């Protein structure tokens, strides 16, 4: 359940044992969720609402730094 | 003799033997949730939290004969010529170990072989488990690592009470000398004498608690055999 | 006749009076390669040091400033100890301009060799040395005339961390002693005058 | 008397600064959380430098053959040179110039072909 | 000793120790423009080159004459002084221009959070 | 000083360590003129009181009496954040228990 | 001191029978051999005869200087180092006898009288250091003789550790003449 992007940075990704390890390269790993869109006038509305809704269901969701079910982590790696 | 570390683990032996403190007549459970829900715990967790509290759920018999095993082969493995390597080399660079609190080369090789020793003595105490999966304790996180180091045990060690009294002789103030000569000279034998003197008996009551006995001289007490 | 010549050097001193002919006429025909060869085997077969001079010159094709030969016309065995003042400083010269030209070279191929053979030096070498003052700089301009250089020194409080680079297991500290003991009794055997015990002594 | 109180609080304070800078050896501490704080510590510069490395991995997968080379030269300057004192600032920049030099003449190549 | 105590004085004043541009910059800060014996006298010194509040084509000028003297000058000593040590200042110089060509690579590839979090995870150990 | 005095250093050198280690795929000669070219450059602050001769023979018989061939030398200040982090990190203590 | 203790032990290992006179001393005085060397250590230390072995003006130095030896010595912790000595002096009175009667004790008593202390000394020039250096070159030459004297028998690493011993005393004098010539005069 990951993008292309994860396995090929995953592969660039060594030398790591436990989770929290991994738990530490989160952000650098984030690149897989790029989401690429044009500059359009209608894709830029569209953009701003996915990022707002995106922000807003964070909060509410509210899960810790180690749980990040949303990102990929060694399991599949 | 009312030795301190005796007393103490008396004291823990009986309150275990107690049998208010075995497994069976409780059952683990996450308070803090409104709702009643089980101990949701990890499973490196319960399985330390259960073989630091052996006693607790075991019989005095049983904990005797697990106790006597688990103690013949952490002597055996300490044995080792790696483990006596590591143990001369903490003992070596201690000096300088004592100008920081940054860890020495020595002592992060001596956590890793008190890792290596609480998952040993953790396989050794349950020998006869048959509800255990060896395979679990095969690669640990860093907090499942740093949880199991916490409740290794070196056994090896003196049993009696550390606590010791040293004295140091204290130079008289000269009836010759005015108050600044004798506050410098006072100031003078307090850092050189006290200070080294001081500093290297604290430290070496401390290398003590952490030095294990030699094996012959457990032979030699009859502590072993 | 003259890579038979060198055979003459590898063969009994009978032929080297036809060496010694021969090499008189390779002195006068003043050879380039060929009197480089014939001085590397006669003072091979004397000395070292002229045929070293002789054979590093020839690698390195040092034609010009070729005073060897007149060098090789010595009649001292094709040879002469106590070399002329040119034979001498034109060796020397060629040492030191060799090694600073293999230092630069190996600087612009790896920048980092001179720092490992720094390293490598000093890494068990006295702790005295460890207190060697740092280089200064040589530079010029508005610096070292105007304003003030600043240091290069530092503390110079360092491990060294030594890890054998092909795995194998290393000296231990009394193998090292011993070792280092018996270089410098051979060394001592070699150089009558040697303060290299006082060494031996940690400065 | 001054002197007793001067020595208990001396006593005191060496105590005190023994188990801040020893404890990590002893077991004197029924949960070992002082030993426990090392391995932490050990473990984040671990952490640390192995992120470095990998972030270095994925840099170096992440460019051209040319980029490739120029990005070693560069880590590697960065990595040991930097902290290094016996290294050539001037034989890095050699290299670089040398590098740049065959870039140099591969635009005029595909610019004046 | 007085006279030690003079010598002393004076060795830690050497052109060595105090820099005499730094001298004469003190002595700049201490004379006014008038009483300026060194710049009172080069009346183009006080009207051309600092009476003028932009003086563009002075200073361009300038800037060029020194630009190209000092790289024929330095075309010349990188021309031969294969074994030197520069000053501290220009290997410096140098060095940071590396780190920040390193740097600017891994600012390519890098996401600004992940640079910032190693960033201030770094800050944290060193403190 | 002597050309004869530095081929007998060269020599004894030569029959001494092995310059390969020092410095491969390379003449002994060369060799040799880089190591005292070297030996100059940065160890002259001892020279003064220090027979020349005398600081190659100790300087040589440490980098072989640690070992006789290749190894990898790094010098660490503990005081030094980087370094201590790159201290404990670069160190391995089995390593140490192997004698490599 | 303590050089001048360690030269003692060092030169008195050499004789023969030295060990069992020690152990009959020890005997006599209710002692073992470490306990007879820890009192014998103590009766060296004699700060009253310390008084009379130094010019005035140093005893406050010299009565710091082995206040700090004793308090650094082993038997430091047996109390005020002084009063401790007259303890000794009460304790085994006529044990200081002993403590030159033994043959090794004798032998190294004597060489050290001989080779160290010299009329020509006057204790109050003592505060110079000219003259402390002229009898540290007479000491190191009388030290040299001796050495050889030693070496003239023994037929190793005694008679090496013996000379080193001399040559550390030869500089413990050049650094503080008054100091160590007092200790020499006090300690015979
Ligand atoms: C417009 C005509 C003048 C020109 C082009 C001229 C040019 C210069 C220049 C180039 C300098 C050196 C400044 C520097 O490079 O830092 C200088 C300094 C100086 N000039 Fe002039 N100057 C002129 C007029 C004068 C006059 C009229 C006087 C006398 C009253 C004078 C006296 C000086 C003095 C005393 C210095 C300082 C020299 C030193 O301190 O070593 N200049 N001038």
């Amino acid at each position: 359940q990951t993008n292309k992007e994860w396995w090929n940075l995953a592969k660039n990704i060594q030398d790591v044992k436990c989770q929290q390890e991994l738990n530490r390269y989160n952000d650098l790993l984030s690149q897989a969720y790029t989401l690429s869109l044009d500059n359009t006038i209608r894709n830029l509305v569209f953009k701003a609402k996915f990022y707002s809704w995106l922000f807003v269901i964070n909060w509410f969701k509210a899960f810790p730094d180690d749980f990040h079910p949303f990102i990929p982590g060694l399991e599949m790696k | 003799p009312e030795d301190e570390g005796i007393e103490q683990q008396l004291d823990q032996q009986e309150v275990l033997l107690s049998g208010r403190y075995d497994p069976k007549l409780y059952d683990f459970q996450e308070g803090y949730t409104k709702n009643p829900e089980d101990d949701q715990t990890s499973l490196i967790e319960k399985k330390a939290f259960k073989f630091r509290y052996r006693l607790a759920n075991e019989t005095s018999e049983t904990f005797q004969r697990r106790n006597n095993r688990m103690v013949e082969r952490q002597i055996k493995r300490f044995q080792q010529p790696q483990y006596k390597h590591a143990f001369e080399q903490l003992q070596k660079n201690i000096a300088i170990s004592s100008n920081s609190g940054n860890a020495l080369h020595s002592e992060y090789g001596y956590l890793e072989l008190l890792s290596n020793e609480s998952v040993q003595l953790y396989k050794d105490y349950y020998e006869s488990d048959a509800e255990e999966d060896f395979k679990v304790f095969e690669n640990l996180s860093s907090k499942e690592k740093l949880v199991m180091i916490a409740n290794f045990e070196n056994n090896l060690l003196p049993k009696y009470d550390r606590s010791e009294v040293h004295l140091i002789p204290k130079r008289q103030w000269e009836p010759a000398f005015g108050v600044w000569e004798n506050f410098l000279y006072d100031i003078t034998e307090y850092a050189s004498f006290i200070a080294p003197r001081g500093k290297e008996i604290a430290a070496d009551y401390q290398i003590q608690s952490a030095i294990p006995l030699t094996k012959e001289e457990l032979i030699e007490a009859g502590l072993y055999k | 006749a003259l890579t038979v010549k060198s055979e003459a050097a590898l063969w009994k001193g009978a032929e080297q009076k036809v060496l010694s002919g021969l090499n008189n006429l390779a002195k006068t025909e003043l050879v380039q390669i060929t009197h480089h060869f014939g001085v590397n085997k006669q003072g091979s077969e004397a000395l070292w040091s002229q045929l070293d001079k002789a054979a590093v010159g020839a690698f390195p094709e040092l034609s010009v400033d070729e005073t060897l030969q007149l060098i090789d016309g010595f009649g001292e065995c094709p040879d002469s100890y106590t070399l002329s003042h040119d034979l001498n400083q034109r060796l020397l010269v060629s040492w030191e301009q060799l090694g600073k030209l293999n230092f630069q070279k190996l600087k612009e191929t790896n920048p980092y060799f001179a720092s490992d053979i720094v390293n490598q030096l000093d890494a068990a070498a006295a702790e005295f040395i460890k207190v060697r003052p740092a280089a200064e700089s040589e530079a010029g301009g508005f610096l070292n005339s105007l304003g003030v250089s600043s240091s290069f020194n530092t503390t110079k409080n360092d491990i060294y961390v030594v890890q054998s680079a092909s795995g194998k297991k290393l000296n231990n500290k009394e193998q090292r002693e011993a070792y280092v003991l018996e270089k410098a009794q051979k060394y001592l055997k070699e150089d009558p005058q040697s303060k290299i015990l006082d060494i031996i002594a940690q400065k | 008397a001054i002197r007793n109180f001067v020595f208990k609080i001396s006593n005191q304070i060496q105590n005190l600064a023994a188990k801040r800078s020893l404890a990590y050896l002893n077991q004197i501490d029924s949960q070992s959380v002082p030993s426990r704080a090392t391995i932490n510590m050990k473990d984040q510069v671990t952490q640390m430098q192995r992120e470095i490395d990998n972030m270095a991995n994925v840099i170096r997968a992440q460019i051209p053959d040319e980029d490739r080379a120029e990005f070693e030269i560069l880590k590697k300057y960065y990595v040991t040179g930097q902290h290094d004192s016996l290294v050539d600032p001037q034989d890095v920049l050699l290299q670089l110039d040398r590098i740049q030099v065959l870039k140099n003449l591969k635009m005029i190549e595909l610019n004046e072909e | 000793m007085f006279l030690g105590i003079f010598k002393d004085v004076i060795k830690l004043l050497n052109k060595k120790v105090v820099p005499v541009y730094f001298w004469f910059f003190l002595y700049c800060f201490l004379s006014t423009m008038d009483t300026n014996i060194f710049v009172s006298s080069c009346s183009f010194l006080k009207v051309e080159v600092f009476g003028k509040d932009e003086n563009t084509t002075l200073v361009l000028l300038f800037y060029v004459f020194y630009s190209l003297f000092n790289f024929y000058l330095s075309r010349i000593k990188n021309k031969n002084n294969y074994l030197v040590r520069k000053h501290l200042y220009t290997t410096e110089l140098l060095i940071e221009l590396i780190l920040f060509k390193y740097k600017l690579i891994i600012l390519k590839f890098s996401s600004i959070k992940y640079i910032l979090n190693f960033n201030v995870r770094k800050f944290i150990l060193f403190n | 000083i002597n050309f004869k005095t530095k081929y007998r250093f060269y020599k004894f050198i030569s029959t001494n360590f092995n310059l390969q280690t020092i410095i491969k795929n390379c003449n002994d000669k060369i060799i040799f003129s880089t190591l005292l070219y070297i030996v100059n450059l940065n160890y002259s602050f001892f020279y003064k009181t220090i027979k020349n001769t005398d600081l190659i023979v100790y300087l040589l018989a440490n980098k072989f009496s640690i070992l006789n061939d290749n190894i990898i030398v790094s010098k660490f200040n503990i005081s030094k954040f980087n370094d201590y982090i790159k201290y404990i990190n670069n160190t391995n203590s089995i390593d140490t228990y192997l004698e490599n | 001191w303590q050089d001048l203790s360690k030269f003692a032990c060092l030169r008195a290992s050499l004789n023969k029978e030295s060990e069992k006179a020690f152990q009959e001393l020890a005997k006599k005085n209710n002692v073992s051999p470490q306990e007879l060397v820890e009192l014998s250590k103590i009766v060296s230390m004699n700060l009253d005869v310390l008084k009379q072995n130094i010019n005035s003006e140093q005893f406050l130095l010299e009565k710091e200087s082995t206040l700090k030896r004793y308090r650094q010595s082993s038997i430091g912790t047996r109390g005020h180092l002084q009063t401790v000595n007259e303890a000794v002096n009460t304790k085994y009175p006529t044990l200081a006898e002993g403590l030159g009667q033994v043959a090794g004790y004798k032998e190294a008593y004597q060489a050290l009288r001989e080779i160290f202390v010299h009329p020509s000394i006057s204790v109050n020039n003592l505060r110079q250091g000219s003259y402390g250096q002229q009898f540290a070159v007479d000491f190191r030459t009388r030290a040299d003789e001796y050495v050889k004297a030693l070496l003239k028998d023994h037929s190793v690493q005694t008679i090496q550790e013996i000379q080193h011993t001399l040559h550390q005393i030869i500089k413990n004098y050049e650094q503080n003449p008054a100091s160590i010539y007092a200790r020499i005069l006090t300690v015979l």
